[PDB]
């Protein structure tokens, strides 16, 4: 209604985490 | 239509992708909601095969809609349920024992068995299978431990044997739950969250049931056809976020955002969408150019072919021109159109092949 820049930027990528290990054998 | 699976058989070479599925009629529920698989090869357990290539389940495509059949051993493969009158339930019920499905470890807690780790999963918004411990498990620093995992497809990276360890999948699909689908709806708001995936679609709607159906959309963002920037019109952007919810709501208008009710009404849906879009046009792959009467011929042409994903029926209207018009039967990656134009006097729609 007074300025519009398009400033929203797609950006395909993951979601993050904290990583957690696996069962060793 | 074929359901049954083609024991000691390998199919040539059609590959999109390789994910990896507890059993090849798992492999099969994959292939069957790819938006492009038509056939799959699935690699079981055997001494003849290296432990590493178990469980690859290879998603495959053919103009042909077929591909050269070799004998192979352990090889199960088959074909998708995408023509098929019968349904299937895309729900794994099943849990499977010594079985180590791999993905992004997210939590890690403890539970009775592997019941308690399953409702865990099937609860928890990121969750898309498990594994748990028996209570027998060689390391008393893991026995009764619930770790709950997702992956960017949904299903594992790489499965692995591994006794006294059950691996299973989350039931949300299992759910009935006839309840909006959209849930929350956030009109003239823009969502700023990670950006997991874009399609293009028509309405805010059509948004929102790909996000529940998609694996690891929780929320969206639809720019319409009046959005500013051209390149950004139809854009349906799927977001999703470490809490689950958005982060923060930037006001502005002629976008509309909203929440994903994952198991909602959802099991085909967004495949029954018998919407016509008039002066509308569906853009993709073209994969044949057919003559019909109507858009209702177009879209029953995309049907049957198994390989249309989307259809145009550009109107022929008889002002001056023949009667019959032409069918462009089209397809893309996702399922969805590559751009929506509007204004060059089309019919678009949907295949009606999982309805
Ligand atoms: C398996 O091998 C080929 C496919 O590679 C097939 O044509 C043939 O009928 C099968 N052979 C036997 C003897 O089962
Ligand atoms: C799992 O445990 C983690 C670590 O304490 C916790 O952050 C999360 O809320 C738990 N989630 C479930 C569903 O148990």
């Amino acid at each position: 209604d007074d300025d519009w820049i398009p400033d929203i930027q797609i950006d395909p990528n993951g979601l993050s985490f904290n990583p957690i290990s696996d069962f060793p054998d | 239509c074929v359901t049954q699976l083609l024991k000691d058989t390998c199919f040539e070479g059609g590959d999109i992708t390789t994910v990896f599925t507890p059993s090849a009629k798992y492999c099969q529920v994959v292939c069957t909601y790819h938006p492009r698989c038509l056939l799959f090869t699935f690699t079981a357990e055997s001494p003849s095969e290296d432990p590493t290539r178990w469980f690859t389940c290879v998603l495959k495509d053919s103009v042909t809609e077929t591909l050269p059949r070799v004998n192979r051993t352990a090889a199960i493969s088959g074909y998708s349920f995408k023509q098929c009158s019968h349904q299937i339930s895309a729900c794994n019920k099943d849990i499977y024992v010594d079985l180590d499905m791999k993905g992004i470890n997210y939590n890690s807690s403890v539970a009775k068995s592997a019941q308690e780790c399953q409702e865990r999963c099937t609860d928890d918004v990121h969750c898309h299978f498990f594994t748990y411990a028996t209570r027998q498990f060689p390391s008393l620093e893991h026995r009764n431990i619930c770790l709950l995992k997702h992956t960017q497809t949904g299903t594992p990276t790489r499965i692995t044997k591994l006794d006294k360890v059950v691996s299973g999948f989350s039931l949300k699909s299992c759910a009935l739950s006839n309840l909006a689908c959209i849930r929350d709806i956030f009109p003239n708001t823009v969502f700023a969250d990670s950006n997991i995936d874009s399609v293009m679609a028509p309405d805010a709607f059509v948004c929102g049931r790909i996000c529940t159906h998609h694996p690891g959309c929780l929320f969206f963002t639809f720019f319409s056809q009046e959005w500013p920037k051209e390149s950004q019109r139809n854009l349906c952007l799927l977001k999703t976020s470490e809490s689950g919810l958005p982060s923060t709501r930037i006001k502005k208008s002629k976008a509309l955002s909203g929440f994903s009710l994952q198991s909602c009404r959802h099991s085909i849906p967004v495949f029954c969408h018998s919407s016509f879009y008039h002066d509308t046009d569906f853009l993709g792959e073209e994969l044949d150019i057919v003559a019909a009467k109507s858009h209702e011929a177009c879209q029953k042409l995309c049907t049957n072919a198994v390989r249309c994903q989307f259809f145009t029926y550009t109107p022929a209207q008889a002002s001056c021109n023949e009667g019959k018009g032409k069918c462009y039967l089209k397809l893309s990656s996702n399922g969805s159109p590559t751009k929506i134009l509007h204004g060059r006097g089309g019919i678009s729609g949907y295949t009606l092949r999982l309805c």
